[PDB]
C-alpha cells in the first residue's frame, strides 16, 4: 500500500523505444483493455512532458481466445536498478528441474494491487497507436506494478511469500519458483492429484484477491522427461568413401569438445582418389580407433560449469521436416544443455511459427534450470523475424536475440 | 459573461542540471526599437506577455525583421538557446497519415484555430526562462523586460503542448460524433464526413459551439482553402489523391546536386507512379559527395531517365481505402535487384505503388529479394491499413515450397497466390543431397602465397583426370573458389566435388544466383548448366586421400 523507492541506474535516462506497427485487431483489443485498466486506476493518461515510451502489443495465451496486453519492458528492465536491498537475490531452486510435473501459473494480475512509486511511473509510458496515424496515439503510464517489469516480482516478493505460507508448509515437498509474471510449481505426484493442488494453489490467490483473468490457466511441463543430446556415431556394415568423409568431419568437430578424439586410422582408409560411392572396408586400426572414439563420446564434457555472472547463449539450427536442434552454453564447446524438437505445434507450413515456438520452449527450459533467459542466435533474417514473431508469441516474457546470416556447418553434426 | 473552461497547463522543466538562458541582447537601431515597443505593447494588451522586474536574471535576444515590400516590421525572439536547455517532449507528429490509408469523404471543411493557440497558457514556473529585453533608446534607461504567458513561437515545446491541448479538447466531440473525422495540422482543423451537406454543416456549427466552451473563436467567414488540398507534398481530393506535380528538368549536363534532387523526386513519385526505377541514376553518386562536381551519365542512366519521363507524361491518381474490401499487393521483378509493386482493392485502381531495391551485399538471389520485398510491403501495409494484404507473386507455388523447405534459414511469406507475369522468379540450381552414383568425383583444392600473391588451383579425380593452374594476384580464398570452378568446367553434366573450403561452402550453401565477385558468378553460371551436382566438405590437412593429393599439388 506504501510505495517502495525505485530509481534507474546511475547516469541513465528512461526508455525511448518506438512503438512498432500493430494490426487493427490488436489496436482495438488494447483500447478496450486500457479503457478498463484506466477505470480501475491501474493506468492514467499522460501529457507531452513525458518523452519516454515502451512498446506494447497484444497476444493470445496458449489455449484461450481472450487478448492479453503485453508490454515489451526489455529496454526499461536494462535501465532500472538491480534490487538487492532485502535479499541479494532468490537463490534459484535446483530441485525444480528434478520434479516430474511442473505447472506454470500466470499470477501477473496480482501485481496490480500494489501501487508504483510516484516518481518512477513516468518511465512506464507506452502508446496505443492509431491506424495510419490518423488520430493521436493514446498515451498512458502505470500507477501500479506493471506486468513484465523486473521490479514487479522483486517489490511484490514480500507479499507473495505470505500468501503462499499456508500452502507451502502444508505441502513441504512442493517447489514454488516465481519468474516475472509466471509461477512454476513442481511436484513428484501423479498428474490427477497434480492439477487439483494446482487449483488448491489457485484457492489462495483469489481468496486474498477479494478477478484475475488468466489465473485459471495451467501450463504443464515434465522436466524429468527432458531429453539430452550426446554425440553418437553411425553403426554401419558397409562404409562408402562419403560415409567415412562425413564421419571424419564429425569426429574432427567433436575433437574440439572431447580431447582424445583421433581420426588418423580412419583418414588412412581414404588413401587414394576414390569415387564417393565406393564401399571401403574398415581396417582393424580404423575399427579400434572408431570404437575408442565411441567410448570417449559416452562421457560428459570436461570442465563444464554454470556461472551465474555470465550470459546464457542459445543457438538453434533448422534441420528440416519440422525438426530443430538447439544448444545452451556460456563458453564455446561447453554445452550446458542440448536438445531437439519436432512436435512443433500447428505450423507444418510455417517456419517462423515453428522457430518462435522453439524460442519460447527453450526460454521456458532456461528459466526452470537457471532462473534466467538466454540470448538467442536465430537462424533467420532480421526483417523476417521482427515482422512476424509477435503473431505467434504466447509468453509473458521476452528474451534477447541476435541473427545468424552465415549457414553454420555444425548443423551437419547435430542432425 | 459566459464562464469558459480553462486549459490546463503542461508542467515544463529544463533538462537536468541545466539553468535558463542568459544571452546578450543585441544592439538595435532606433527605428527597430520603436517597432518592437509598439508590437510588444499590443501583445501585452492581448495577454501574451507581461512586463517583469529586474530580479529575473534570464534573457533571450530579440530582433526586428522588415516584412519584405512593406513598412511594417515583425518581431523575432531567438529561442535557440532556451531550446537547447528545454526538456524533450513527446512529438505526436511523428508519422504522417499516408493518403492511401485515408477514407473517401463527401465533404471536408476547414476551420481556422489561430486565435485558440495563444489561449493555451505557458506553465507558470517556466515563464521566467522566456524573459527578453527591448533595448532602450540611446541606452539611457533600463530596457523593457518581458516574459511570455503563452506558448511562444519558436520555442521547443510549443508544437507538442498546443497539439496535446487541442487533442484533449476534441476527444469528447470526436467520440460522441463517430460519423465525422477530425485532423489538426498547423493552425487549422480539418473535418470530413459522409453526411449530407446540411447535416455536415450542422456538425461544423456544433464543433464551433463546443470550441467556445474553452473560449476559442473561429472565423465566421469560412476558410478560403478548399479541396483540393496541397498537404505534405500531396494533392488531396474528396475521392482521389496524388503527389504534387513532378517535373523532371531538361539538362545538358548534370551535377551531383541535380542527381540527388532527381532521385528524390523519382522516389517521391514512385508511391503512385508505377514502375519508377532509380538504380542506374543512384549508381552515379557512389561514395562521392562533392556537391558541385559534374558526372557523365552512362547510357544505362539515359535509358532509365527516358523510361521515367515516359512514366511521368500524364497525371496518375490513387483511390482511397475501402475497409470493406481486401487489400491486394502485386510485385514484379524489374532487373538489377529492382522490384516494383502495386497495392489495390479493385482492378486497375491502385491505392498506392512503390519499389524495393536490393541491399548492398556480397551475394543474393531472386527468392531472397522477393521475400524481403514482401516483408517491406507487409510492414508498410500494417502502418497504413492495419492489416496484411493478399499477395500476388511471380513465383510458382512449387518453386517456393522447394526453396523454404531446403533453405537453412527459417523463412515465411504470408498468404499469396502465383501470378503468371514474366519474368518469373525461379531457382537456377539445386544441389544434391546424396553423392551421385556413376558421376566422376573431383577432389579440388587451392592455395596461395600470402606475400607474393602467387597460387595454384586444381583437382584430381577418381578416373585419373588432373589439372593444376598457376595463378597470380590471388588469395587462399580465391584459389579455393577457382579450384571448384575448374572442376565444374572440366566435368560432365553430373559431378561429385570434394572440397575443404569452409569459405566456399558458406557461399554456395547460401545459394546465390548473382554475386559481387565475378569468380562466384562464373561458378553460378557453371552450376546452372549441370544436371546433378553434389558438393561434399572434408576438413583440411588430415590425410584425407584425394584431398591430400591435390593439396600437395596446389601448395607446391
Ligand atoms: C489526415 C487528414 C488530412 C487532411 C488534410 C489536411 C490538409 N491540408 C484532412 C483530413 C480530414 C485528414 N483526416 C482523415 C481521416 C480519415 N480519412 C480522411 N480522408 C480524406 C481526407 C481529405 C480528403 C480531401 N480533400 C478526402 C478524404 N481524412
Ligand atoms: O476519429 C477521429 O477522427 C478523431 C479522434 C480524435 C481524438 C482526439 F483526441 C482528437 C482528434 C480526434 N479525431
Ligand atoms: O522451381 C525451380 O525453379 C527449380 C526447382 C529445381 C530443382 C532442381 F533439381 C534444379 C533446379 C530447379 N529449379
Ligand atoms: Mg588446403
Amino acid at each position: 500500500i506504501e510505495t517502495v523507492p525505485v530509481k534507474l541506474k546511475p547516469g541513465m535516462d528512461g526508455p525511448k523505444v518506438k512503438q512498432w506497427p500493430l494490426t487493427e485487431e490488436k489496436i482495438k483489443a488494447l483500447v478496450e483493455i486500457c479503457t478498463e485498466m484506466e477505470k480501475e486506476g491501474k493506468i492514467s493518461k499522460i501529457g507531452p512532458e513525458n518523452p519516454y515510451n515502451t512498446p506494447v502489443f497484444a497476444i493470445k495465451k496458449k489455449d484461450s481466445t481472450k487478448w492479453r496486453k503485453l508490454v515489451d519492458f526489455r529496454e526499461l528492465n536494462k535501465r532500472t536498478q538491480d534490487f538487492w536491498e532485502v535479499q541479494l537475490g532468490i537463490p534459484h531452486p535446483a530441485g525444480l528441474k528434478k520434479k516430474k510435473s511442473v505447472t506454470v501459473l500466470d499470477v501477473g494480475d496480482a501485481y496490480f494491487s500494489v501501487p508504483l512509486d510516484e516518481d518512477f511511473r513516468k518511465y512506464t509510458a507506452f502508446t496505443i497507436p492509431s491506424i495510419n496515424n490518423e488520430t493521436p496515439g493514446i498515451r498512458y503510464q502505470y500507477n501500479v506494478l506493471p506486468q513484465g517489469w523486473k521490479g514487479s516480482p522483486a517489490i511484490f516478493q514480500s507479499s507473495m511469500t505470505k500468501i503462499l505460507e499456508p500452502f507451502k508448509k502444508q505441502n513441504p515437498d512442493i517447489v514454488i519458483y516465481q519468474y516475472m509474471d509466471d509461477l512454476y510449481v513442481g511436484s513428484d505426484l501423479e498428474i490427477g492429484q497434480h492439477r487439483t493442488k494446482i487449483e488448491e494453489l489457485r484457492q489462495h490467490l483469489l481468496r486474498w484477491g477479494l478477478e484475475p483473468p488468466f489465473l485459471w490457466m495451467g501450463y504443464e511441463l515434465h522436466p524429468d522427461k527432458w531429453t539430452v543430446q550426446p554425440i553418437v556415431l553411425p553403426e554401419k556394415d558397409s562404409w562408402t568413401v562419403n560415409d567415412i568423409q562425413k564421419l571424419v568431419g564429425k569426429l574432427n568437430w567433436a575433437s574440439q569438445i572431447y580431447p582424445g578424439i583421433k581420426v588418423r586410422q580412419l583418414s588412412k582408409l581414404l588413401r587414394g582418389t576414390k569415387a564417393l560411392t565406393e564401399v571401403i572396408p574398415l581396417t582393424e586400426e580404423a575399427e579400434l580407433e572408431l570404437a575408442e572414439n565411441r567410448e570417449i563420446l559416452k562421457e560428459p564434457v570436461h570442465g563444464v560449469y554454470y556461472d551465474p555472472s555470465k550470459d546464457l547463449i542459445a543457438e538453434i539450427q533448422k534441420q528440416g521436416q519440422g525438426q530443430w536442434t538447439y544448444q545452451i552454453y556460456q563458453e564455446p564447446f561447453k554445452n550446458l544443455k542440448t536438445g531437439k524438437y519436432a512436435r512443433m505445434r500447428g505450423a507444418h507450413t510455417n517456419d517462423v511459427k515453428q522457430l518462435t515456438e522453439a524460442v519460447q520452449k527453450i526460454t521456458t527450459e532456461s528459466i526452470v534450470i537457471w532462473g534466467k533467459t538466454p540470448k538467442f542466435k536465430l537462424p533467420i533474417q532480421k526483417e523476417t523475424w521482427e515482422t512476424w514473431w509477435t503473431e505467434y508469441w504466447q509468453a509473458t516474457w521476452i528474451p534477447e536475440w541476435e541473427f545468424v546470416n552465415t549457414p553454420p556447418l555444425v548443423k551437419l553434426w547435430y542432425q | 459573461m459566459v464562464p469558459i473552461s480553462p486549459i490546463e497547463t503542461v508542467p515544463v522543466k529544463l533538462k537536468p542540471g541545466m539553468d535558463g538562458p542568459k544571452v546578450k541582447q543585441w544592439p538595435l537601431t532606433e527605428e527597430k526599437i520603436k517597432a518592437l515597443v509598439e508590437i510588444c505593447t499590443e501583445m501585452e494588451k492581448e495577454g501574451k506577455i507581461s512586463k517583469i522586474g529586474p530580479e529575473n536574471p534570464y534573457n533571450t535576444p530579440v530582433f526586428a525583421i522588415k516584412k519584405k515590400d512593406s513598412t511594417k516590421w515583425r518581431k523575432l525572439v531567438d529561442f535557440r538557446e532556451l531550446n537547447k536547455r528545454t526538456q524533450d517532449f513527446w512529438e505526436v507528429q511523428l508519422g504522417i497519415p499516408h493518403p492511401a490509408g485515408l477514407k473517401k469523404k463527401k465533404s471536408v471543411t476547414v476551420l481556422d484555430v489561430g486565435d485558440a493557440y495563444f489561449s493555451v497558457p505557458l506553465d507558470e514556473d517556466f515563464r521566467k526562462y522566456t524573459a527578453f529585453t527591448i533595448p532602450s533608446i540611446n541606452n539611457e534607461t533600463p530596457g523593457i523586460r518581458y516574459q511570455y504567458n503563452v506558448l511562444p513561437q519558436g520555442w521547443k515545446g510549443s508544437p507538442a503542448i498546443f497539439q496535446s491541448s487541442m487533442t484533449k479538447i476534441l476527444e469528447p466531440f470526436a467520440a460522441q460524433n463517430p460519423d465525422i473525422v477530425i485532423y489538426q495540422y498547423m493552425d487549422d482543423l480539418y473535418v470530413g464526413s459522409d453526411l449530407e451537406i446540411g447535416q455536415h454543416r450542422t456538425k461544423i456549427e456544433e464543433l464551433r459551439q463546443h470550441l467556445l466552451r474553452w473560449g476559442l473563436t473561429t472565423p465566421d467567414k469560412k476558410h478560403q482553402k478548399e479541396p483540393p488540398f496541397l498537404w505534405m507534398g500531396y494533392e488531396l481530393h474528396p475521392d482521389k489523391w496524388t503527389v504534387q506535380p513532378i517535373v523532371l528538368p531538361e539538362k545538358d549536363s548534370w551535377t551531383v546536386n541535380d542527381i540527388q534532387k532527381l532521385v528524390g523526386k523519382l522516389n517521391w513519385a514512385s508511391q503512385i507512379y508505377p514502375g519508377i526505377k532509380v538504380r542506374q541514376l543512384s549508381k552515379l553518386l557512389r561514395g562521392t559527395k562533392a556537391l558541385t562536381e559534374v558526372i557523365p551519365l552512362t547510357e544505362e542512366a539515359e535509358l532509365e531517365l527516358a523510361e521515367n519521363r515516359e512514366i511521368l507524361k500524364e497525371p496518375v491518381h490513387g483511390v482511397y481505402y475501402d475497409p470493406s474490401k481486401d487489400l491486394i499487393a502485386e510485385i514484379q521483378k524489374q532487373g538489377q535487384g529492382q522490384w516494383t509493386y502495386q497495392i489495390y482493392q479493385e482492378p486497375f485502381k491502385n491505392l498506392k505503388t512503390g519499389k524495393y531495391a536490393r541491399m548492398r551485399g556480397a551475394h543474393t538471389n531472386d527468392v531472397k529479394q522477393l521475400t524481403e520485398a514482401v516483408q517491406k510491403i507487409t510492414t508498410e501495409s500494417i502502418v497504413i491499413w492495419g492489416k496484411t494484404p493478399k499477395f500476388k507473386l511471380p513465383i510458382q507455388k512449387e518453386t517456393w515450397e522447394t526453396w523454404w523447405t531446403e533453405y537453412w534459414q527459417a523463412t515465411w511469406i504470408p498468404e499469396w497466390e502465383f501470378v503468371n507475369t514474366p519474368p518469373l522468379v525461379k531457382l537456377w540450381y539445386q544441389l544434391e543431397k546424396e553423392p551421385i552414383v556413376g558421376a566422376e568425383t573431383f577432389y579440388v583444392d587451392g592455395a596461395a602465397n600470402r606475400e607474393t600473391k602467387l597460387g595454384k588451383a586444381g583437382y584430381v579425380t577418381n578416373k585419373g583426370r588432373q589439372k593444376v593452374v598457376p595463378l597470380t594476384n590471388t588469395t587462399n580464398q580465391k584459389t579455393e573458389l577457382q579450384a571448384i570452378y575448374l572442376a565444374l568446367q572440366d566435368s560432365g553434366l553430373e559431378v561429385n566435388i570434394v572440397t575443404d573450403s569452409q569459405y566456399a561452402l558458406g557461399i554456395i550453401q547460401a545459394q546465390p544466383d548473382k554475386s559481387e565477385s565475378e569468380l562466384v558468378n562464373q561458378i553460378i553460371e557453371q552450376l546452372i548448366k549441370k544436371e546433378k551436382v553434389y558438393l561434399a566438405w572434408v576438413p583440411a590437412h588430415k590425410g584425407i586421400g584425394g584431398n591430400e593429393q591435390v593439396d600437395k599439388l596446389v601448395s607446391a
